[PDB]
């Protein structure tokens, strides 16, 4: 109802305001939180904790990223009602790093802070093609995005092998490894099956031999790497398993994730995901799957409806709830993959189907690639000028009569 | 050598200033945020003074005309074209209040993997 | 350079044909070699060129497709991609490009290859 | 940077060459290393020699 005259309702057009991106900016205790969720309680359809649509369902798909819980509450309505929520704690989730694995495990596993890589990347990429062809005939590389599943264990026995090896350098024979009883390496191929035992590096022509292309040049690392694959603070992303009890994902359980994400194993309408449990700076290594799932989904279905005339019917929105712990301003490099799947789905994301509602309290710390996007504005109470001046050099209307209202809003 | 330009934007303030100052005649509608209006003062070879504050209450179907074509700065009233362009979209009010709708998620998996890819 | 074979290289065009395996730099005199001037300056761009070179999207650049059924776009069709995209094949007065399936990264490259030519 | 680089792989090399009950170390974790046999094996290095007789190992 409008603030001057109760007496007089307020209507918004629906086609106009869910079909863009939103934005929603305040201030500490002004009623952000309750202002979301009555918007989306509105629009799912609980009234008085009541469902509506008690027996018909509805077609509404929501996704939250949640990273201080305070939303579950919102949507425990009572058994009665038919209402089921599709809650999903990331630290018991179970999600699975070999399908992209580009930006999210393989950023860590292979390199951790150093130029290195320029020789950190030169033999596993061979090996770990040879374990994914050996499995089925294809190709792949370092960055690969296929869903496709590799044995980590096997193919890094291989890369501790790489420091627990030496070459064979003994005049009149083949430049290949020398084990320790004198056998050769015809081919690595072995290698990443189990590590094996070679003989020291020597001069003399009798047992002569030289130190590995990466003999004991990552010890320290490769310690880190094994210290992470047991890891008592990353059993979600499958790493303290390493192909054990729960490993039986061949090449066909890929509908699995997707069903879980977008809710369609129970029909539900809400979907959310915590981040909470998660430690920190490393929970940019999810968002960048989960964001890229959902957008290839929704590709792949929007071309395969052009041949009958038709398009999309399950449009889907995602609710961000604090943009400036994974999306910030002045950013280095620890937060590249997030920002990039975030940004294709704010610039190529209507003419498939996915809109984003942001939300914030520090407008001034945010994107503003990602900001700038945005076509509707509701404004709470603010008090900061930095931020008063920040969104109105952004808002479509910039009447001064109207920016003087900001600081004087109960 | 025979060619031309026009320049359609909806914020004049973020576009490169090289190209938009060599323009000699300019179409002005509805503007509401006071840096393009700004912008577009600066970078207007006329002799408006007064009639330029009249872009925050201009209406639907009404233009501001000014250079070099022109005698006069004028407001002009345009008619509507036949045909009419038309975006296709999607909206999302109207097909979420239907009923549940399930996808076929087998063959949006085997366009996705054509044989990897 | 020496190959696995031993056999010298006459001629540095013979890169352009496969991917040759060389020897094994050692100090010894029976098989003293070194290191190339440029042996590790390119290992991710490598990598990237092999992602550029296989995405489905970019399939308009023909930077895909060794296979014959394009291969044959020599020195001879820079009149038909002229007449197409100025209207003089089946005449015309208004040309309309759309770029709504262009990713993003690749969008300014396409105007600007259309307005130099 | 060079220093930098020169003592960093030296503060590595001394930092458990007696302290095997650290199993998984990489630089950071509380441990101790003697800052005086880093000094020496960087004195060395500044003044260090090699050996290019025949017959003898390039030591």
């Amino acid at each position: 109802n409008l603030a001057q005259n109760e007496e007089v309702s307020f209507t918004l057009d629906g086609d106009k305001f869910f079909s863009k991106h939103v934005a929603v900016v305040g201030s500490t205790g002004s009623g952000k939180s309750c202002a979301v969720a009555k918007i989306l309680q509105n629009v799912v359809g609980i009234n008085d904790a009541r469902n509506i649509n008690k027996s018909d369902k509805k077609n509404s798909h929501i996704i939250i990223f949640d990273i201080h819980s305070e939303y579950k509450s919102a949507f425990e309505i009572d058994k009665n009602e038919d209402f089921n929520l599709n809650y999903l704690d990331v630290e018991k989730l179970k999600l699975p790093y070999w399908l992209m694995n580009s930006e999210e495990l393989e950023t860590l596993f292979i390199e951790s802070n150093e130029q290195n890589s320029h020789n950190q990347v030169s033999q596993f990429k061979r090996a770990v093609v040879l374990n994914k062809e050996k499995y089925n005939p294809e190709f792949k590389k370092i960055t690969y995005d296929s869903p496709v599943y590799f044995n980590i264990n096997e193919v890094f026995n291989y890369i501790y092998n790489l420091n627990e090896e030496v070459i064979n350098k003994i005049e009149g024979e083949p430049s290949l490894p020398k084990l320790s009883n004198g056998e050769l390496v015809e081919n690595r191929q072995i290698y990443f099956n189990e590590k094996l035992e070679f003989t020291s590096s020597n001069t003399s022509k009798a047992t002569k031999a030289s130190n590995g292309p990466f003999n004991g040049e990552f010890n320290r690392f490769l310690s880190r790497f094994e210290t992470k694959l047991t890891d008592k603070r990353l059993e979600f992303l499958l790493l303290n398993q390493d192909v054990e009890e729960n490993s039986k994902y061949r090449t066909e359980h890929f509908e699995d994730i997707l069903k879980q994400f977008m809710g369609y194993l129970d029909r539900s309408n809400v979907s959310i995901i915590d981040l909470s449990g998660i430690p920190f700076e490393v929970l940019s290594i999810t968002i960048s799957l989960i964001s890229r799932l959902i957008f290839d989904f929704a590709f792949h279905y929007s071309k395969l409806q052009h041949q009958k005339d038709e398009l999309n019917d399950i449009p889907f929105m995602i609710v961000c709830e604090e943009a400036h712990n994974y999306i910030p301003r002045t950013g280095g490099i620890e937060f590249k993959a997030a920002k990039k799947s975030i940004e294709r789905i704010a610039k190529e994301g209507r003419k498939y189907g996915l809109s984003l509602m942001v939300v914030s309290q520090r407008p001034s710390e945010v994107s503003d690639t990602i900001l700038s996007q945005c076509n509707n504005f509701i404004n709470l109470r603010l008090t900061n000028i930095n931020d008063q001046n920040y969104i109105k050099n952004l808002l479509p209307d910039n009447s001064r009569s109207i920016s003087e209202i900001l600081p004087t809003l109960g | 050598y025979g060619l031309s330009l026009m320049v359609v934007s909806q914020r004049p303030s973020e576009v490169s200033d090289t190209i938009l100052s060599q323009c000699n005649n300019f179409i002005n509608l509805r503007l509401t945020n006071i840096n393009d209006q700004n912008y577009i003062k600066n970078l207007l070879p006329d002799n408006s003074r007064s009639i330029s504050e009249i872009l925050p209450t201009l209406g639907a179907g009404e233009c501001l005309v000014v250079g070099d074509s022109t005698p006069i700065p004028s407001i002009v009233k345009l008619e509507l074209p036949n045909p009419e362009p038309r975006s296709q979209s999607i909206k999302f009010h109207k097909k979420w209040s239907e009923s549940w709708r399930t996808p076929s998620f087998e063959e949006v998996i085997m366009r996705w993997r054509k044989e990897n890819g």
